[PDB]
């Protein structure tokens, strides 16, 4: 079938680091993408869609870009309630595939 | 925007379970929706998903075969049933909506509660 | 080429999207919800039209409060109700134009933004023979394509209200 790859698959940061989280499509998927988070023990939320907007109420923080293959997640300054782990997902048709998810700690 | 699923089951190998998501009814009959799953400890898996409006329906390849979605508009719900259950298909499953209207492919914006299917082993 | 918008056609093709033949040719036509459909005005329907190939009777016709004609046809199915996508709400949008008459049959016209001028305007070289088609986005049904001006598209809006 199709990929979604994720990069890190979890890493450990201090708050108010800058983090990064990549994906990448095996297909081009234009920018339909759409990024959620997961927090321990809840259910996922949309974060981003369109590949760069933020769902409303998202704090300015939280960035996404890219367009085609390649994507990112950003977190500008990584702040306690951020921990959690991100989810990239395809939406340029179906399968509505994820990526396999990207687990952030603070150490 | 309101998803509540049905409660926890527990299941042996080779039966079927049916989950079942609630919503308004406005929603029902704009919206699609689309079933994800979570194993213990690991990542979301995209099952399926259903645009009642226009009898949209779409399938993971990895389910044909044995997993049926559906929709009820006097219940106002839509439903998965996945069938020859292995202990592997043990998860916590999820109703989601697709954004904007009308279509299944799209980014899920509200997200049930979840139900945990228990298969024994 | 993909994404929700594509679906979204595809979906109104499939159940609400038909070919309507009047004396005057072939249009796109737009079924709203039960029997109610929607049609260009210019295709002057009479007491039968045909409806993908069936002869139908047409119980009522009556032109709307621009261009646009409302038919409610004695026939057997019922189109699905997608009055909850007729929106107004179309500064931002990309839109498609879906087309299924004479030679443009399940025809998805990427026309870009979409903006009012009142009708919408959309920037995109029509070609004669796709009056009727359903101007729309993801979730959106903006209107109904009633001309053009060889480097523009006009479609009459879509409100509501027009219908109960």
């Amino acid at each position: 079938d199709i990929q979604m790859t994720q990069s890190p698959s979890s890493l450990s940061a201090s708050v108010g680091d800058r983090v990064t989280i990549t994906c990448r499509a095996s297909q081009g998927i234009s920018n339909y993408l759409a990024w959620y988070q997961q927090k321990p023990g809840k259910v996922p939320k949309l974060l981003i869609y369109a590949a760069s907007t933020l769902q409303s109420g998202v704090p300015s923080r939280f960035s996404g870009s890219g367009s085609g293959t390649d994507f990112t997640l950003t977190i500008s300054s990584l702040q306690p309630e951020d921990v959690a782990t991100y989810y990239c997902q395809k939406y340029n048709s179906a399968p509505l595939t994820f990526g396999q998810g990207t687990k952030v700690d603070i150490k | 925007v309101q998803l509540v699923q049905s409660g926890a089951e527990v299941k042996q190998p080779g039966s079927s379970v049916k989950v079942s998501c609630k919503t308004s009814g406005d929603i029902f009959s704009t919206y699609g929706f689309n079933w994800v799953r979570q194993a213990p400890g690991q990542g979301l898996e995209w099952m399926g998903g259903i645009a009642p409006v226009f009898d949209t329906l779409k399938y993971a390849q990895r389910f044909q075969g044995r997993l049926l979605i559906t929709a009820d508009e006097s219940a106002t719900s839509v439903y998965m049933e996945l069938s020859s259950l292995r202990s592997d298909d043990t998860a916590v499953y999820y109703c989601a909506r697709a954004g904007q209207g009308g279509v299944v492919g799209n980014y899920l914006d509200y997200w049930g509660q979840g139900t945990l299917v228990t298969v024994s082993s | 080429g993909s994404g929700p918008n594509t679906e979204f056609a595809l979906s109104l093709l499939r159940k609400n999207i038909m070919t309507i033949t009047t004396s005057k040719g072939e249009f796109t036509g737009l079924g709203i919800h039960d029997r109610v459909c929607v049609i260009p005005t210019h295709a002057q329907p009479g007491d039968d039209v045909l409806v993908n190939g069936q002869k139908i009777r047409v119980k009522d016709k009556y032109k709307l409060v621009l261009e646009l004609t409302v038919l409610t046809l004695d026939r057997n199915e019922k189109f699905r109700d997608i009055r909850g996508f007729i929106s107004e709400d179309l500064e931002g949008v990309d839109a498609t134009l879906v087309v299924h008459s004479n030679n443009f049959t399940n025809t998805i016209l990427e026309v870009g933004p979409v903006t009012m001028a009142r009708m919408i305007r959309y920037d995109y070289a029509t070609k004669t023979g796709q009056c009727g088609g359903v101007l729309c986005a993801t979730g959106k049904i903006f209107g109904i394509h009633v001309g053009g001006n060889g480097r523009q598209g006009f479609s009459a809006q879509l409100k509501k209200q027009y219908f109960v």
